[PDB]
Protein backbone atom coordinates (compact mmCIF):
# COMPACT_ATOMS: atom_id res chain seq x y z
CA UNK A 1 0.00 0.00 0.00
CA UNK A 2 2.80 2.46 -0.62
CA UNK A 3 4.10 2.35 3.08
CA UNK A 4 7.87 1.50 2.67
CA UNK A 5 7.99 -0.33 6.64
CA UNK A 6 11.80 -0.57 7.80
CA UNK A 7 13.11 -2.29 10.89
CA UNK A 8 16.53 -2.85 12.48
CA UNK A 9 18.42 -4.04 15.18
CA UNK A 10 22.49 -3.51 15.78
CA UNK A 11 24.68 -5.92 17.54
CA UNK A 12 28.79 -6.99 17.38
CA UNK A 13 29.86 -10.29 16.50
CA UNK A 14 33.78 -11.94 16.95
CA UNK A 15 33.77 -14.84 14.25
CA UNK A 16 35.52 -15.49 11.47
CA UNK A 17 33.48 -16.58 8.75
CA UNK A 18 29.65 -17.87 9.83
CA UNK A 19 26.28 -16.66 11.56
CA UNK A 20 26.34 -18.02 15.39
CA UNK A 21 23.73 -19.59 16.58
CA UNK A 22 21.33 -17.42 19.10
CA UNK A 23 18.23 -15.48 19.46
CA UNK A 24 17.90 -11.86 18.56
CA UNK A 25 14.55 -9.99 17.59
CA UNK A 26 14.19 -6.59 15.37
CA UNK A 27 12.23 -3.19 16.15
CA UNK A 28 10.66 -0.96 14.20
CA UNK A 29 12.56 2.77 13.16
CA UNK A 30 11.13 4.65 10.64
CA UNK A 31 8.58 4.76 7.66
CA UNK A 32 7.93 7.05 4.47
CA UNK A 33 5.32 7.10 1.95
CA UNK A 34 7.17 6.86 -0.95
CA UNK A 35 4.53 5.07 -3.07
CA UNK A 36 6.29 3.87 -6.41
CA UNK A 37 6.02 0.60 -7.89
CA UNK A 38 9.24 -1.55 -7.33
CA UNK A 39 10.48 -4.85 -8.62
CA UNK A 40 13.99 -4.88 -8.77
CA UNK A 41 16.82 -3.52 -6.45
CA UNK A 42 21.04 -3.55 -6.08
CA UNK A 43 23.75 -2.30 -3.46
CA UNK A 44 26.57 -0.14 -3.65
CA UNK A 45 29.97 -0.83 -2.21
CA UNK A 46 33.00 1.05 -1.69
CA UNK A 47 36.96 0.25 -3.39
CA UNK A 48 40.37 1.58 -1.29
CA UNK A 49 41.93 3.27 -4.36
CA UNK B 1 -13.42 28.26 -17.58
CA UNK B 2 -12.21 30.85 -19.18
CA UNK B 3 -13.15 32.52 -22.42
CA UNK B 4 -12.11 30.30 -25.33
CA UNK B 5 -11.91 27.33 -22.82
CA UNK B 6 -8.98 26.25 -20.71
CA UNK B 7 -6.80 23.10 -21.55
CA UNK B 8 -4.12 22.43 -18.34
CA UNK B 9 -5.88 19.51 -17.49
CA UNK B 10 -5.38 16.03 -18.91
CA UNK B 11 -6.17 12.61 -18.04
CA UNK B 12 -5.69 9.29 -19.51
CA UNK B 13 -8.20 7.21 -21.48
CA UNK B 14 -6.88 3.73 -22.50
CA UNK B 15 -4.64 1.61 -20.08
CA UNK B 16 -3.68 -2.24 -20.00
CA UNK B 17 -5.36 -3.09 -16.85
CA UNK B 18 -6.83 -1.74 -13.94
CA UNK B 19 -5.40 0.46 -10.69
CA UNK B 20 -4.75 -0.09 -7.24
CA UNK B 21 -6.05 1.98 -4.29
CA UNK B 22 -3.64 4.74 -3.92
CA UNK B 23 -1.07 4.02 -6.60
CA UNK B 24 -0.67 6.69 -9.33
CA UNK B 25 -0.09 6.08 -13.03
CA UNK B 26 1.98 8.97 -14.84
CA UNK B 27 3.77 7.71 -17.29
CA UNK B 28 3.14 7.82 -20.76
CA UNK B 29 3.26 6.35 -23.85
CA UNK B 30 1.36 4.85 -27.14
CA UNK B 31 -1.30 2.40 -26.63
CA UNK B 32 -2.03 -0.13 -28.98
CA UNK B 33 -5.81 -1.56 -29.48
CA UNK B 34 -5.32 -4.16 -32.32
CA UNK B 35 -2.86 -7.22 -33.29
CA UNK B 36 -0.07 -4.82 -35.32
CA UNK B 37 2.70 -2.90 -32.94
CA UNK B 38 2.01 0.55 -32.97
CA UNK B 39 5.78 1.57 -34.00
CA UNK B 40 5.73 4.78 -31.83
CA UNK B 41 3.96 6.32 -34.66
CA UNK B 42 0.64 7.33 -34.61
CA UNK B 43 -1.68 5.83 -36.79
CA UNK B 44 -4.36 3.29 -37.31
CA UNK B 45 -5.62 2.20 -33.91
CA UNK B 46 -3.42 3.93 -32.41
CA UNK B 47 -3.96 6.85 -30.17
CA UNK B 48 -2.92 8.88 -27.52
CA UNK B 49 -4.35 7.81 -23.93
Amino acid sequence: DGYFKIYSKHTPINLVRDLPQGFSALEPLVDLPIGINITRFQTLLALHR
Amino acid sequence: SKVGGNYNYLYRLFRKSNLKPFERDISTEIYQAGSTPCNGVEGFNCYFP
